[PDB]
């Protein structure tokens, strides 16, 4: 965010909140692994 | 009482402006995460 913006604190608390409730892990596992190509004998 | 109070004057606003200033105000309240509000107004302004 630009310096002295009104969005700084809200986005900070936003990233924290989204991190603690496990959303980031979900999106990470969504766009990296779950959609991956590579997954007998 | 160690209260943190954000006092806003809603008194002077143009009727043409109307909803727009209110939108700005309540959005600014939402970014501050203020979930508690006291109106302090006559019935008309309260209705608005």
């Amino acid at each position: 965010t630009p310096k002295g913006s009104s969005l700084g604190t809200p986005v900070n608390l936003a990233v924290l909140k989204l991190s603690e409730q496990g959303v980031l892990d979900k999106l990470k596992n969504k766009w990296w692994y779950d959609k991956g190509e590579c997954g007998e004998k | 009482k160690k209260w943190q109070v954000t006092a806003i004057n809603v008194g002077n606003i143009n009727n043409d402006k109307k909803d727009e200033t209110y939108r700005s105000l309540f959005q600014d309240l939402e970014l501050k995460k203020e979930r508690r509000v006291i109106l302090d107004c006559e019935r008309d302004k309260v209705n608005d």
